[PDB]
């Protein structure tokens, strides 16, 4: 067998939508709130964070099909599927030798060091890191990562999502365009996809912690008012 | 709620 | 006559908490989202604002009389005269050569032409530079200074105070001490007083002005996102 | 409200 046009088309506007909302300069770092190397890292990252949300929501309002949905459901996965999306996205910029996340410069590379002083323990950038890592090992196709994200943003199964069926149409479309790719166009990719989908899942172990942990910091007022309005919108829990 | 969402995910 | 203890020790209260609340090196300004000379100049500025908010609220804490008062009150205080103690406490660097707020550095030079991209039109801005000159050059005293402010923060006439008597009674105390003051300890100052509470009268112009312009920012998801919880939340009408 | 303006309020 071999992709098909709808197929490719699918592919084409996903990879060109990422590439039209992921910076590989990383030239914007500058505009955020200088790091610090008691949460000094907080700002810096806060702001790393509602950037990349910005994208994310960008990135998905370039989803075919994302576009036609109810804003509930637009909102409804946003909400639940942003940080995963992110985290992913985010491993674009992992590096294995120096295990951080390097972003342009020395002074925008984060070890595990500095992305501890941000509000986060351990019990999260762990599992997070094995992730990373886990996640770098595969070294997919950009056509891969891609699909995965957008499968990942298009997961029926998110608290609030009212029309669990069209929402299960369109990744179902996803899932199938990556499937399809890693078969015809990716060799020695025959595990790969099963060890993809098991991402998701490790996505949702990291969502859940991470949530849990946000939730503590965003009741206390000193660390709330280091977020920013687009974080404590989409991370608060605001029904 | 969502005010910025709602701006942001607007044409 | 000549000042009392009880009215010198007021003085020396405010003044050592002016201190206190108020970085004549301005080395915190590195850690505010970089100046950008389409309201480019927000994200800086709402950081400069929402940290002088931050300096406000310790300040007052300090004012003898304002730690006794009902939440309610001292947030109602608060909430009314912020931004009016901020466009105070600014001119405190404002410079009459260049005819700007000079804090620190050139990359802290906020000049006529930078304060427009903040989202504020002349109408606000013409005032409130005629507001920082007139009241440069009665050349006051730190103590004067120290005292206006004061003062002006514990005016009773704000949307919400509860217990406009002892809001009422603490003010009357500082606006003595002042009056005083100008009187015994300063030479030349005969019509001072005066001028100095007219200041107050032109700072409340400037507080509606601002509150109005504001208003038309917040509403504005793409704007009040560059904004901080901290001013989001002082500048907002929540009751 | 004002969850902020309390804890910078408090001592
Ligand atoms: C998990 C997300 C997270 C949330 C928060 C808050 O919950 C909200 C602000 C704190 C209250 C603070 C810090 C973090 C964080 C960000 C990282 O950035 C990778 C970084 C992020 C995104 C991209 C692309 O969008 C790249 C480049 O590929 C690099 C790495 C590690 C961490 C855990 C400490
Ligand atoms: C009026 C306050 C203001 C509000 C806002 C917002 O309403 C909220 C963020 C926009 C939505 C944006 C910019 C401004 C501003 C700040 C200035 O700073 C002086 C500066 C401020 C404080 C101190 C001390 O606290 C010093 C040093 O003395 C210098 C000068 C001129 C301006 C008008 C454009």
């Amino acid at each position: 067998h071999m992709l098909s046009d709808e197929q490719m088309q699918i592919i084409n506007s996903l990879v060109e939508a990422h590439h039209k909302t992921y910076d590989d300069s990383y030239s914007d770092f500058v505009r955020f709130r200088p790091p610090v190397r008691r949460l000094s890292m907080l700002p810096h990252l806060a702001d790393l964070v509602s950037y990349s949300i910005q994208k994310v929501i960008g990135f998905a309002k370039m989803i075919p099909g994302f576009r036609d949905l109810t804003a509930e459901d637009q909102i409804a996965l946003l909400k639940s599927s942003a940080i995963e999306i992110i985290m992913l996205r985010s491993n674009q910029s992992f590096s294995l030798e120096d295990m951080s996340w390097s972003c342009g410069g020395p002074d925008f590379k984060y070890c595990i060091n500095d992305v501890t002083k941000a509000g986060h323990t351990l019990e999260l950038l762990e599992p997070l890191v094995k992730f990373q890592v886990g996640l770098k090992k595969l070294k997919l196709h950009e056509e891969e990562h891609v699909l995965l994200m957008a499968i990942c943003l298009l997961s029926p199964d998110r608290p609030g999502v009212q029309d669990h069926v069209r929402i299960e149409a369109l990744q179902d479309r996803l899932c199938d365009v990556l499937q399809a790719y890693i078969r015809i166009q990716h060799p020695g990719g025959r595990l790969l996809y099963a060890k993809m989908i098991q991402k998701l899942a490790d996505l949702r172990s990291l969502n859940e912690e991470h949530s849990k942990q946000y939730r503590s910091l965003s009741f206390q007022p000193e660390h709330s008012m280091q977020l920013t309005p687009l974080v404590l919108e989409v991370f608060g829990s605001e029904v | 709620r969502h005010k910025i969402l709602h701006r942001l995910l607007q044409e």
